[PDB]
RNA sequence: CGAUGUCGGCUCGUCGCAUCCUGGGGCUGAAGAAGGUCCCAAGGGUUGGGCUGUUCGCCCAUUAAAGCGGCACGCGAGCUGGGUUCAGAACGUCGUGAGACAGUUCGGUCUCUAUCCGCCACGGGCGCAGGAGGCUUGAGGGGGGCUCUUCCUAGUACGAGAGGACCGGAAGGGACGCACCUCUGGUUUCCCAGCUGUCCCUCCAGGGGCAUAAGCUGGGUAGCCAUGUGCGGAAGGGAUAACCGCUGAAAGCAUCUAAGCGGGAAGCCCGCCCCAAGAUGAGGCCUCCCACGGCAGCCGGUAAGGACCCGGGAAGACCACCCGGUGGAUGGGCCGGGGGUGUAAGCGCCGCGAGGCGUUGAGCCGACCGGUCCCAAUCGUCCGAGGUCU
RNA sequence: GAAUGCCGGCAUGAGUAACGAUAAAGAGGGUGAGAAUCCCUCUCGCCGUAAGCCCAAGGGUUCCUACGCAAUGGUCGUCAG
RNA sequence: CGUGAGGGAAAGGUGAAAAGAACCCCGGGAGGGGAGUGAAAUAGAGCCUGAAACCGUGGGCUUACAAGCAGUCACGGCCCC
């Protein structure tokens, strides 16, 4: 049973469940737009979403939050200088995920791309 | 366990007839309202990369 | 339709707004109405509240005494009717939620881990300055 | 929630210190005794010259559980040991003292002599 | 009851 | 032989002449008449009840005329009672009264493919003393050439739960007209938020 | 004998009835209570422990009772492997010996993959003469079926006394079943905190990895749960068993019987709960579509509707089921509440310092209860009646 | 037509068990007819009395480079002993 | 294969002649389709003949209330000559 169970197990343990995120996250805050499988692009969203919106606060204690995930300094400053400010007024939903319509040939794993929105 | 076995050789009718549930369905696809290509439902338009009435993607 | 309104709604009658806040650490006084022969009355039950179960009308709260060389801990609803009053006997100040630690310290070992919460206190006696 | 090899103290002054449960006496084959219930109990140990015995085979009513017990009124109540008073056929006490809290069910299932000898009841 | 085994105990099959 | 049917909300308990009394909450009415089943008609007695408003864009054509036949606004489900024929065109919670006695059926919570041992209360196998990859098995299934067979209704793993259940002889605890809500004292079957069906009992 | 694994245990039952208990009854050397003995009865129940490999048995403590048998001495492609049938070793004993024993003793390889029948669950197909969306009847199955204590009647009937009822009525349990999560009590793999060692970012401060597939510790929401909570066994109707009769011949009397009628069990049938029209004997009711083209047949476009695809779901292995798809609150985000943790960082102050104090119930914050179109369920595609004959 | 015959071929079980340590991955860029699997970059994890380095046996061209991917590689392959 | 003594296989056939398929087309290639050679190319090199088991495509008849060592006897339906 599974009843109302949150969050999606992605067949790693914890940490690396927890490290395969954070590696994302970099990646999609890094080019504003990543592709992978459909499962993991919408994981994603949310635990990037909150990295965005601590940097939207702007604040000091927001900055040493999100260093937490992203470690990168340069990174969390490009995040808190020019991505942070152009979601200014937009509530949630900074990321948008659209699934691509191919399949990969050595696994037939389903793509879709998953970026950072307007 | 003791090494369970087949006591007979299934006939060519009764393997057949297991496959009775093998046949695939062949994938759905419904036309790029941009390009008219053929393509899944769903999908960003891998012929022209619009989705949603927009340019997605270079294609 | 919003079914934890509704829940709230029911408990909103049963509700109680009469009694202290008090935290984990403190010790507390509780009068408690209790059925005997042939008549009800109010035993008092004193002692370190070791924990407070959140659950809005649901709560609950355990207090842990000695009585006569053997420990007892109480179990009480923080809405039930059946408390006719709570006290605070002191302020404790603790640096956890849950303090089951306290059920394996001995007496002494105890008052040194739960000094008392000279805030809490300086702040008890700022109100009870009344008009 | 007693069960047979379950030790209990006794809180009582008959000379018994330790009482093993060899049996709850509920029924045919009740699992568990709490406060109230009746056991049949091995003396495991005593101070010398008491009215018991090490070896002897005693009643004896719960009378505090380190299993909390529920009530009614919603609350519970929790000791810090398991005790019993040891008893004769008329669940009169065989001792004259009772050490420590009892629990009010004692009196409810008419365990009235042990429950007034108490100092407390809980 | 207890009588004559039959049988010696057996082993796993030895590789064919 | 009076029924309606009803959300499941939650439980709390409610204090009452100084006992804690473990309740669920049910949102039962207003339950729309929609068709009456008649001896002449339908050969048996029973109210068709509707319940739950729905969006009529989501209302097929087969499904409007039958509501329209009633005069009847589109409503989420339709449940039979049986052997129950109220005056009204409408039945709300006041068809119960506070110590009345109900039966409440429900869908009870899914376990899905489930093992013997949560299903069946089998015992299982050691967990030492030699136990190999069993310890949660059956065991025997059977004797041996006689009968050479399992009976059928052998209790063996397999789905459980998302069933019709029906819990009886519940008090009613309360009932609040203006919220439709019922008090029932205890469990009923299934997750909150799921329909339930309420009938006067059937114990004496 | 080109193999039918062999004791006991565990697990899981199921049946018999020569009945251990519970229900009904006749006789009693049956006053009462309690027994004995036989008859009817298989619905349910039939405990935990010490010894021993034991089955059996004895014993302890209870019980309404602690039944006896069958199912390859039920069940090793279900587990065990203590006993027993190999090889080692030793004692007693027998044998000059090698060795031996319906003796003893310590040790001693128990095989991942289920084809078919059967069983538990779930689908896919077709059918049920028009096609559809709902709601149902219940043929027929299955599930359940135990029982004790106390109190009243009444210290009454009975009995010198001890003792102590029938009938009728209350209350409270044990074990078991189904469901549930408000409480109680668990878990809660990252929801919060503390802590060590080490390497790292960035020197300080603050942090990150690793120490488990959580490094360790203290806690812990939803969920799933029992040790927790609710509820069940009936009631009631019907027909019977033994057994008791009414009326009543044959057989002027008598007779429960030969005609007829009554009473009478935990058992039987119904009643309760669940499945159930593949019930091909394919049921019924409500509503919707329609008498379309080309040639009980074919080909094509539609109708009511359905599927596909997608967002999901206390539904779920896939499948199915349920909900939703911008005419939208379906998931994700964001917001508010709840809930956990238990007073963040930064700064100020005190202290030589470890620290302390204030800002501050702070900060962080899964799933729960909700709001909000910010993100995504875009856009569409394909099936689908035209109703045989009397 | 049979010898659990002999040699060979082809079935069945079955799209089933498995794909060989639970140290672990993610993304961007390149190349190519073709890329989860080759190259490059950054991020992540694992060993570190080794899972690093040097010798001796044994092995015998497996070394380096270019051009290749039928087969060999438990998948793929543009890569490779 | 075995340390070794020693064990010890499988594996023949285009056509009279290579005339062994220039060139074009699809394809990365393999493979094929045309063109061409030949009396013949299902003699195209995975080559004479090319059985059988085994796998498939197409068609006729048949089958979703039925009980089976699978046939046999009878009748009837449909399809073919
Ligand atoms: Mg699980
Ligand atoms: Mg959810
Ligand atoms: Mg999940
Ligand atoms: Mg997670
Ligand atoms: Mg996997
Ligand atoms: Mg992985
Ligand atoms: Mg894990
Ligand atoms: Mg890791
Ligand atoms: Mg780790
Ligand atoms: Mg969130
Ligand atoms: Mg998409
Ligand atoms: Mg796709
Ligand atoms: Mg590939
Ligand atoms: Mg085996
Ligand atoms: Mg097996
Ligand atoms: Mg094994
Ligand atoms: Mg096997
Ligand atoms: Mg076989
Ligand atoms: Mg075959
Ligand atoms: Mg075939
Ligand atoms: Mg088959
Ligand atoms: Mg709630
Ligand atoms: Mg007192
Ligand atoms: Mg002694
Ligand atoms: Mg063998
Ligand atoms: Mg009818
Ligand atoms: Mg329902
Ligand atoms: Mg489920
Ligand atoms: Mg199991
Ligand atoms: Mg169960
Ligand atoms: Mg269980
Ligand atoms: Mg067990
Ligand atoms: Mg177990
Ligand atoms: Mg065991
Ligand atoms: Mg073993
Ligand atoms: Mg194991
Ligand atoms: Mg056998
Ligand atoms: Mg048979
Ligand atoms: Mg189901
Ligand atoms: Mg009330
Ligand atoms: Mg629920
Ligand atoms: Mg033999
Ligand atoms: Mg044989
Ligand atoms: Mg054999
Ligand atoms: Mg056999
Ligand atoms: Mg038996
Ligand atoms: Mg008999
Ligand atoms: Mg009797
Ligand atoms: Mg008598
Ligand atoms: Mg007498
Ligand atoms: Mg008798
Ligand atoms: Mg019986
Ligand atoms: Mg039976
Ligand atoms: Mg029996
Ligand atoms: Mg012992
Ligand atoms: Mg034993
Ligand atoms: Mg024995
Ligand atoms: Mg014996
Ligand atoms: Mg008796
Ligand atoms: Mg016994
Ligand atoms: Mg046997
Ligand atoms: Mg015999
Ligand atoms: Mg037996
Ligand atoms: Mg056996
Ligand atoms: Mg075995
Ligand atoms: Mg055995
Ligand atoms: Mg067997
Ligand atoms: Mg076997
Ligand atoms: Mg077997
Ligand atoms: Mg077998
Ligand atoms: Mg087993
Ligand atoms: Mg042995
Ligand atoms: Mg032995
Ligand atoms: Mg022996
Ligand atoms: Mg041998
Ligand atoms: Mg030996
Ligand atoms: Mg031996
Ligand atoms: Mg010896
Ligand atoms: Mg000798
Ligand atoms: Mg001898
Ligand atoms: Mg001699
Ligand atoms: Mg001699
Ligand atoms: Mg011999
Ligand atoms: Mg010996
Ligand atoms: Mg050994
Ligand atoms: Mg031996
Ligand atoms: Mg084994
Ligand atoms: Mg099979
Ligand atoms: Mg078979
Ligand atoms: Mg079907
Ligand atoms: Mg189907
Ligand atoms: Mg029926
Ligand atoms: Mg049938
Ligand atoms: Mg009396
Ligand atoms: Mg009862
Ligand atoms: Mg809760
Ligand atoms: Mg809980
Ligand atoms: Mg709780
Ligand atoms: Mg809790
Ligand atoms: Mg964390
Ligand atoms: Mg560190
Ligand atoms: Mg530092
Ligand atoms: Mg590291
Ligand atoms: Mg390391
Ligand atoms: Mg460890
Ligand atoms: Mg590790
Ligand atoms: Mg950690
Ligand atoms: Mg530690
Ligand atoms: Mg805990
Ligand atoms: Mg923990
Ligand atoms: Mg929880
Ligand atoms: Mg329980
Ligand atoms: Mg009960
Ligand atoms: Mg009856
Ligand atoms: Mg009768
Ligand atoms: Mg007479
Ligand atoms: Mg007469
Ligand atoms: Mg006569
Ligand atoms: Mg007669
Ligand atoms: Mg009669
Ligand atoms: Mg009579
Ligand atoms: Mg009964
Ligand atoms: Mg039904
Ligand atoms: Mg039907
Ligand atoms: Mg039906
Ligand atoms: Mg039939
Ligand atoms: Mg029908
Ligand atoms: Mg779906
Ligand atoms: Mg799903
Ligand atoms: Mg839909
Ligand atoms: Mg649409
Ligand atoms: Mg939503
Ligand atoms: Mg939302
Ligand atoms: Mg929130
Ligand atoms: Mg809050
Ligand atoms: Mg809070
Ligand atoms: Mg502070
Ligand atoms: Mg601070
Ligand atoms: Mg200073
Ligand atoms: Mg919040
Ligand atoms: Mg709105
Ligand atoms: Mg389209
Ligand atoms: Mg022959
Ligand atoms: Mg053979
Ligand atoms: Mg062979
Ligand atoms: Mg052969
Ligand atoms: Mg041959
Ligand atoms: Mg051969
Ligand atoms: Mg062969
Ligand atoms: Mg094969
Ligand atoms: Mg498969
Ligand atoms: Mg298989
Ligand atoms: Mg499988
Ligand atoms: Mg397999
Ligand atoms: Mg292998
Ligand atoms: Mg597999
Ligand atoms: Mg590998
Ligand atoms: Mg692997
Ligand atoms: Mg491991
Ligand atoms: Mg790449
Ligand atoms: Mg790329
Ligand atoms: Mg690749
Ligand atoms: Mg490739
Ligand atoms: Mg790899
Ligand atoms: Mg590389
Ligand atoms: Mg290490
Ligand atoms: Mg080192
Ligand atoms: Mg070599
Ligand atoms: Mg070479
Ligand atoms: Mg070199
Ligand atoms: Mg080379
Ligand atoms: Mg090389
Ligand atoms: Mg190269
Ligand atoms: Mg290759
Ligand atoms: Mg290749
Ligand atoms: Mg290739
Ligand atoms: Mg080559
Ligand atoms: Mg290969
Ligand atoms: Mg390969
Ligand atoms: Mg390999
Ligand atoms: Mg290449
Ligand atoms: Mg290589
Ligand atoms: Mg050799
Ligand atoms: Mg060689
Ligand atoms: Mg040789
Ligand atoms: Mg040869
Ligand atoms: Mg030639
Ligand atoms: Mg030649
Ligand atoms: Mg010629
Ligand atoms: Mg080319
Ligand atoms: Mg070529
Ligand atoms: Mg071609
Ligand atoms: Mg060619
Ligand atoms: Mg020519
Ligand atoms: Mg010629
Ligand atoms: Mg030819
Ligand atoms: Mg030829
Ligand atoms: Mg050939
Ligand atoms: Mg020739
Ligand atoms: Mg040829
Ligand atoms: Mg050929
Ligand atoms: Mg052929
Ligand atoms: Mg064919
Ligand atoms: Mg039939
Ligand atoms: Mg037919
Ligand atoms: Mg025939
Ligand atoms: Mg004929
Ligand atoms: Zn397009």
């Amino acid at each position: 049973m599974r009843h109302l169970k949150s969050g999606r197990k992605l067949n790693r343990h914890s940490s690396h469940r927890l490290a395969l995120y954070r590696n994302q996250a970099k990646s999609l805050l890094t080019h504003g737009r990543i592709t992978t499988t459909v499962p993991k692009a919408k994981e994603l969203r949310g635990f990037v979403d909150h990295l965005i919106h601590l940097a939207k606060r702007g604040d000091l204690h927001a900055r040493r939050l999100v260093l937490r995930d992203l470690q990168d300094v340069k990174l969390v400053r490009k995040l808190f200088d020019e991505i942070a400010p152009r979601y200014r007024d937009r509530q949630g939903g900074y990321t948008r995920v659209l699934k691509l319509a191919e399949r990969r040939r050595g696994d037939g794993a389903p793509l879709a791309l998953v970026e950072l929105v307007e | 366990a003791k090494h369970p076995v087949p006591k007979k050789k299934t006939s060519k009718a009764r393997r057949d007839a297991r496959r009775s549930h093998h046949a695939l369905t062949p994938p759905t696809l419904v036309p790029c309202p941009e390009c008219k290509a053929m393509k899944p439902p769903h999908t960003v338009c891998p012929e022209c990369g619009y989705y949603a009435g927009r340019k997605v993607l270079e294609v | 339709m919003n079914r934890g309104a509704l829940i709230k709604l029911v408990e909103s009658r049963y509700v109680r707004t009469d009694l202290p806040e008090f935290r984990p650490g403190d010790t507390v006084r509780v009068s408690y109405k209790v059925k005997e022969g042939n008549r009800t009355r109010i035993q008092d039950f004193e002692g370190i509240v070791i924990r407070i179960r959140r659950n809005g009308f649901n709560t609950t709260f355990t207090v842990r005494k000695v009585s006569y060389g053997v420990g007892v801990e109480r179990i009480f609803p923080l809405h039930s009717p059946l408390i006719q009053k709570i006290d605070i006997v002191q302020r404790g100040r603790a640096r956890r939620a849950k303090l089951y630690f306290i059920r394996n310290l001995s007496d002494r070992e105890i008052r040194r881990k739960l000094r008392a919460d000279r805030k809490r206190i300086d702040q008890d006696r700022a109100a009870e300055r009344a008009a | 929630m007693i069960q047979p090899q379950t030790y209990l103290e006794v809180a009582d002054n008959t000379g018994a210190r330790k009482i093993m449960c060899i049996r709850v006496l509920k029924g045919s084959n009740a699992k568990y005794a709490t406060v109230g219930d009746v056991i049949v109990a091995s003396v495991k140990e005593a101070i010398p010259r008491g009215a018991v015995k090490e070896g002897d085979v005693v009643k004896a009513v719960v009378v505090r559980t380190k299993k909390e017990i529920k009530r009614p009124d919603g609350s519970a109540i929790r000791f810090d040991d398991n005790a019993a008073v040891i008893i004769n056929n008329q669940l009169e006490p065989r001792g004259t003292r009772v050490f420590g809290p009892v629990a009010r069910e004692l009196r409810e299932k008419g365990f009235m002599k042990i429950v007034s000898l108490a100092p407390e009841v809980l | 009851v207890d009588k004559g085994s039959y049988l010696p105990r057996p082993t796993p099959p030895r590789p064919i | 032989m009076k029924g309606i049917l009803g959300v499941k909300v939650g439980m709390t308990r409610i204090f009452r002449d100084d006992r804690a009394v473990p309740v669920t909450v049910i949102l039962a009415g207003p339950c729309p008449v929609v068709q009456r089943r008649t001896p002449e008609k339908d050969g048996y007695t029973a109210v068709q009840l509707g319940f739950l408003p729905q969006n009529p864009k989501r209302v097929n054509r087969p499904l409007k005329g039958h509501f329209a036949k009633a005069g009847v606004e589109p409503v989420r489900i339709l449940r039979e009672i049986r052997d129950f024929n109220p005056e009204g065109d409408t039945v709300t919670v006041e068809i119960f009264k506070p110590g009345e006695r109900v039966d409440v059926t429900g869908t009870s919570k899914g376990r899905g493919f489930a093992g013997v041992m949560k299903r069946w209360n089998f015992a299982g196998g050691p967990d030492s003393h030699g136990a190999h990859k069993i310890h949660r098995h059956p065991g025997s299934i059977g004797n041996r050439k006689t009968p050479g067979r399992v009976y059928k209704g052998k209790k063996m793993a397999g789905h459980y739960g998302a069933e019709r259940v029906t819990v009886m002889n519940l008090e009613v605890v309360d009932v609040i007209p203006e919220e439709n809500l019922l008090l029932v004292k205890g469990a009923v079957p299934g997750p909150n938020g799921g329909l339930v069906i309420v009938r006067e009992t059937k114990k004496a």
